[PDB]
């Protein structure tokens, strides 16, 4: 996940 | 955003910075899209941690006073009830934040246009990702809001073996994968803006990249498909  | 360019201050007025309290200061952690004067759409995974969050609208540079920012606390967090932090690939990476105050609209602060329910983009559709996320794999956040052109990769291709395989679901949008341009940590929760019939609309909520790296060829950035959740979004706003 990208997020921080 | 890896391989981005600095956005003009007024290009993406629905983009917000979601920040958490860190010591005596605030730290950017995720993006979001302002969808009502008192509601922000973001990624569920951005709000798994038990942090104090605030939203900044009218933000451009995280490291300087732009003279346009409005800072507002988060009053309520509604995560999609099917979200499972253990399973980002299952989907449902979406959450709505009710703001403590309604923000004031202007050139820097506008509601994001959402697609009609069920809308799917043709392969190779023009979109931009925006955000303050890392500018390189294992890099650092951007100071100024960045944008990168990421054309969509349709489900048939994205879910093929050399791309994302079974990891990608039809409730997601894939975009990019050129090996140069991509979302990266810190962009999560923000918008993918795609041009349809002359108007940009927010078709994605940034969700994940490959564990190997942000800009990896044939691992396009993956977004929650906004048009899969229109009813959910309406129901949350109506019941809160
Ligand atoms: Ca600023």
């Amino acid at each position: 996940p990208i997020d921080f | 955003v890896v391989g981005g360019t600095e956005a003009q201050r007024n290009s993406w007025p629905s983009q917000i910075s979601l920040q958490y309290r860190s010591g005596s200061s605030w730290a950017h952690t995720c993006g979001g899209t302002l969808i009502r004067q008192n509601w922000v759409m973001t990624a569920a995974h951005c709000v798994d941690r038990e942090l104090t969050f605030r939203v900044v609208v009218g933000e451009h540079n995280l490291n300087q006073n732009n003279g346009t920012e409005q800072y507002v606390g988060v009053q309520k967090i509604v995560v999609h009830p099917y979200w499972n932090t253990d399973d980002v690939a299952a989907g449902y990476d979406i959450a709505l934040l009710r703001l403590a105050q309604s923000v004031t609209l202007n050139s820097y602060v506008q509601l994001g246009v959402l697609p009609r329910a069920g809308t799917i983009l043709a392969n190779n559709s023009p979109c931009y990702i925006t955000g303050w996320g890392l500018t390189r794999t294992n890099g650092q956040l951007a100071q100024t809001l960045q944008q990168a052109y990421l054309p969509t990769v349709d489900y048939a291709i994205c879910s093929s073996s050399s791309y994302w395989g079974s990891t990608v679901k039809n409730s997601m949008v894939c975009a990019g994968g050129d090996g140069v341009r991509s979302g990266c940590q810190g962009d999560s929760g923000g918008p993918l803006h795609c041009l349809v019939n002359g108007q940009y609309a927010v078709h994605g909520v940034t969700s994940f990249v490959s564990r190997l790296g942000c800009n990896v060829t044939r691992k396009p950035t993956v977004f929650t498909r906004v048009s899969a959740y229109i009813s959910w979004i309406n129901n949350v706003i109506a019941s809160n």
